[PDB]
RNA sequence: GGCGAGCCCGAGGGGCUCUCGCUUCUGGCGCCAAGCGCCCGCCCGGCCGGGCGCGACCCGCUCCGGGGACAGUGCCAGGU
RNA sequence: CUGUUUAAUUAAAACAAAGCAUCGCGAAGGCCCGCGGCGGGUGUUGACGCGAUGUGAUUUCUGCCCAGUGCUCUGAAUGU
RNA sequence: AGCGCCGUUCCGAAGGGACGGGCGAUGGCCUCCGUUGCCCUCGGCCGAUCGAAAGGGAGUCGGGUUCAGAUCCCCGAAUC
């Protein structure tokens, strides 16, 4: 062999993969935030309600520690309806206020009957 | 059977056998770091008589001080 | 007392040097086979100004023998060169304006400068801007080389080390009188704070060994030796004589 | 035929470039690399004692493979054959009863404790003293004291080799203490042998210092100015 | 090694003694080997894809230079 | 001269300033910081540079004293 | 002594990546491809990292809407 190089460094070693012989908490930890938890309240004041008419979207209050695809799936496995976009703000008093607008296939009237709002 | 010879030889440590050989582990130690794991005891009958023993679980560490 | 002007200079706080706009340090080509066995075509491409440098730096491009790349580097600007001229380097390089050459093979009274103390440092004596040094006295064996420096003295250094033949580039800078407190504030800016100069004895009695009173008095001899401790050196500093010069240095 | 030139490169200085050389002496060597190469060096440049020059004044090669060739046989058991001895003679002093199955055993002694208490009560017949000992202090003495208690002593090179004929890493010492009745005269070849080379010649080992070689290149610029020397003189 | 010189003995030749290197009109380009010689599995004395050496001399114990038992470092004593 | 400063009693004849000078230093260095390391600032620096001082544009001059106090050079020829 | 301090390239074995080739194995529609491991080869970092709501930094604009929003919401037209 011929070390053409006058820079010695570390030889590539072989590393070990992780093979542990008990894991170390016994079980995975639940899901807190699950699709119960992320959409809390729907929000029904005036410039909330007016979202139904004039906007086919509805408004929620949600945990500050979802994002918008969490609350697209949420509404999607809860209410059963497909959502065009989610809009989302911090709400000053802390939680998030989450304006959800729907599919054109679905009617905002329609479901905020079937929630009871 | 040897201990006292190595303790008899570490004792007129300015003669001229063993000045040699630590001058010698001076520089040694010298050019190396300040705390680092030696894997085995250099002076076995001196680490012996303090508590060494040849098992698993005693570790000598070398170390350099600043005199002064 | 407090702490004078002239201890604060080591702390670095705020009398470090201004060096973010400097563009490098200008140092030769460190020694190699190259430049010890033969020579090496260099083309400088551009000349340009480090601030706070009143000589002009020299952008000499090389090429490396032992890898596929143009190594750039930075020289001090000789005298009369121009972009476009081939630069070269070693030691049997032919003695031209502009190749550097170790001190063994340039006869006595070749005029260079950027010289080096030892050999391989890359440039430290004479590097200012319109000075030189003076080769003389070589010796076969025992290999020294005498080289008059700018300040007069006659240091005996090795052979081996380099040296780029000519004076450098930018000559009779102190020729013009700043002329104003306008051009010396900037050029100050450009190099470093090192102007706080404030008279010593216009200051206070607690903040310099010489000032106050009265009348603007030092009222001690400003001759003060070596052996003198921190806060204590100022005025003339182991002064070995005053006055108007009688000829020039009268120093063996 | 066709076209197939021949393209040379002119590898000189300022010209086509260096091609890929072996640049062994000139590769940044680590910290531990450098320690023990310089440490190897200053062994060579310094003035070794006349107690450790001993050491690298060793056994030659026909004659440590006649000592291993002896040695081999006379290897002490490992835990395998050992709990099987242990096993059989357990299950035949049960069975059978026997009363002395074994006379005598014939086994050396390894180890620096052992073999100095064998050459202080003269129990050695023939002591193996290893060279690569890092600690020199721990061997120093015992070529003296087999000296002077008149047991014969090889100074052997590879403390490797002699703990491979232990079933350890280190060995360090191998005491012959007692023969077979077929090897008495083999044992008294190699004793002849390694009392002319070690024992017989301590006092001229003795007085001798080692070490003191300075550098090759100090070497070749001393060699030169003293044929530079020679020829003013000539 | 002479595409180079040398200093002599001297008929070819000899090396007492040395000089080394293969880039100086030009703001060009220059790497990942051409070539040569061996060794492998494939077409019957034909085709493909590979490995090694020479190109790029051999050996060695500081990476190469400059200082060097000084400078410095630790303690003590006397100046300032 | 333009400039700057005692914010909350002074705006100046005060400070700074270009010019004129002097001294230390060729890097194992001059001047400094740090409790410490050959750790740092000047230093990506090299006497047309860095550091420390007096005077204060231009013109004309820089009188005489080393007794004193400092600074500095020099010698084991020489007291302590 | 010590919480710790100095230093940011210095006194460091300070890259876990890759064009490709060979060998082996697994997987999908084992033809055809996608993966895993080993070996060879290649590969200065000017050294982890932080540091700008005025520096560098690709790409949304026109109309309308509320008591409070607007280049964000609705309509319409585009770009990365
Ligand atoms: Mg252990
Ligand atoms: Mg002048
Ligand atoms: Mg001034
Ligand atoms: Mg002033
Ligand atoms: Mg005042
Ligand atoms: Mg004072
Ligand atoms: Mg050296
Ligand atoms: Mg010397
Ligand atoms: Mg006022
Ligand atoms: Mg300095
Ligand atoms: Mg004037
Ligand atoms: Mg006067
Ligand atoms: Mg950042
Ligand atoms: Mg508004
Ligand atoms: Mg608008």
């Amino acid at each position: 062999k011929i070390r053409t190089s006058p820079t010695f460094r570390r030889p590539k070693t072989l590393r070990l993969r992780r093979q542990p012989k008990y894991p170390r908490k016994s079980a995975p930890r639940r899901n807190k935030l699950d699709h119960y938890a992320i959409i809390k309240f729907p929000l029904t004041t005036e410039s909330a309600m007016k979202k139904i008419e004039d906007n086919n979207t509805l408004v929620f209050i949600v945990d500050v520690k979802a994002n918008k695809h969490q609350i697209k799936q949420a509404v999607k496995k809860l209410y059963d309806i497909d959502v065009a976009k989610v809009n989302t703000l911090i709400r000053p008093d802390g939680e998030k206020k989450a304006y959800v607008r729907l599919a054109p296939d679905y009617d905002a009237l329609d479901v905020a009957n079937k929630i009871g709002i | 059977g040897a201990y006292k010879y190595i303790q008899e030889l570490w004792r007129k440590k300015q003669s001229d056998v063993m000045r040699f050989l630590l001058r010698v582990r001076c520089w040694q130690y010298r050019q190396l770091s300040a705390l680092h794991r030696a894997p085995r005891p250099t002076r076995p009958d001196k680490a012996r008589r303090l508590g060494y023993k040849a098992k698993q679980g005693y570790v000598i560490y070398r170390i350099r001080v600043r005199r002064g | 007392g407090r702490v004078i002007r002239g201890q604060r200079k080591g702390a670095g706080s705020v009398f470090r040097a201004h060096v973010k706009h400097r563009k490098g340090a200008a140092r030769l080509r460190a020694v190699d086979f190259a430049e010890r066995h033969g020579y090496i075509k260099g083309i400088v491409k551009d000349i340009i100004h480090d601030p706070g440098r009143g000589a002009p730096l020299a952008k000499v491009v090389f090429r490396d023998p032992y890898r596929f790349k143009k190594r750039t580097e930075l020289f001090i600007a000789a005298e009369g060169i121009h972009t476009g001229q081939f630069v070269y380097c070693g030691k049997k390089a032919q003695l031209n304006i502009g190749n550097v050459l170790p001190v063994g093979t340039m006869p006595e009274g070749t005029i260079v400068c950027c010289l080096e103390e030892k050999p391989g440092d890359r440039g430290k004596l004479a590097r200012a801007s319109g000075n030189y040094a003076t080769v003389i006295s070589h010796n076969p064996e025992t290999k020294k080389t005498r080289v008059k420096l700018p300040s007069g003295s006659k240091k005996v250094i090795s052979s081996a080390n380099r040296a780029v033949v000519g004076v450098v580039a930018g000559g009779g800078r102190i020729d013009k009188p700043i002329l104003k407190a306008g051009r010396a504030y900037h050029k100050y800016k450009a190099k470093r704070n090192c102007w706080p100069r404030v008279r010593g004895v216009a200051m206070n009695p607690v903040e310099h060994p010489f000032g106050g009173g009265n009348h603007q008095h030092i009222g001690k001899p400003s001759t003060i030796r070596r052996d003198a401790p921190a806060g204590r050196k100022v005025g003339l500093i182991a002064a070995r004589r005053t006055g108007r010069l009688r000829g020039t240095k009268t120093v063996q | 035929n066709p076209l197939f030139e021949k393209r040379p490169k002119n590898f000189g200085i300022g010209q086509d470039i260096q091609p890929k050389r072996d640049l062994t002496r000139f590769v940044k060597w680590p910290r531990y690399i450098r320690l023990q190469r310089q440490r190897a060096i200053l062994y060579k440049r310094l003035k070794v004692p006349p107690a450790i020059n001993q050491f690298t004044q060793a056994l030659d090669r026909q004659t440590a493979t006649q000592l291993l060739k002896l040695a081999h046989k006379y290897r002490p058991e490992t835990k395998q054959e050992k709990k099987q001895r242990l096993l059989a003679r357990a299950e035949k002093k049960a069975a059978g009863k026997g009363d002395v199955p074994t006379k005598r055993p014939p086994v050396l002694r390894a180890g620096v404790n052992t073999v100095t208490t064998l050459v202080e009560n003269k129990k050695a017949q023939l002591v193996v003293i290893a060279h690569d000992v890092d600690p020199i202090e721990l061997v120093v003495f015992l070529p003296a004291l087999c000296r002077k208690m008149g047991v014969p002593y090889c100074i052997i090179k590879g403390k490797a080799r002699l703990g491979r004929l232990v079933h350890r890493k280190t060995c360090t010492t191998v005491a012959f203490t007692q023969v077979n009745s077929e090897d008495k005269g083999a044992l008294a070849k190699l004793v002849e042998a390694i009392r002319t080379n070690y024992n017989d010649r301590y006092d001229e080992i003795r007085r001798h210092w080692g070490g003191n070689v300075l550098g090759p290149k100090s070497v070749a610029r001393i060699a030169k100015l003293e044929k530079a020397k020679a020829k003013e003189l000539a």
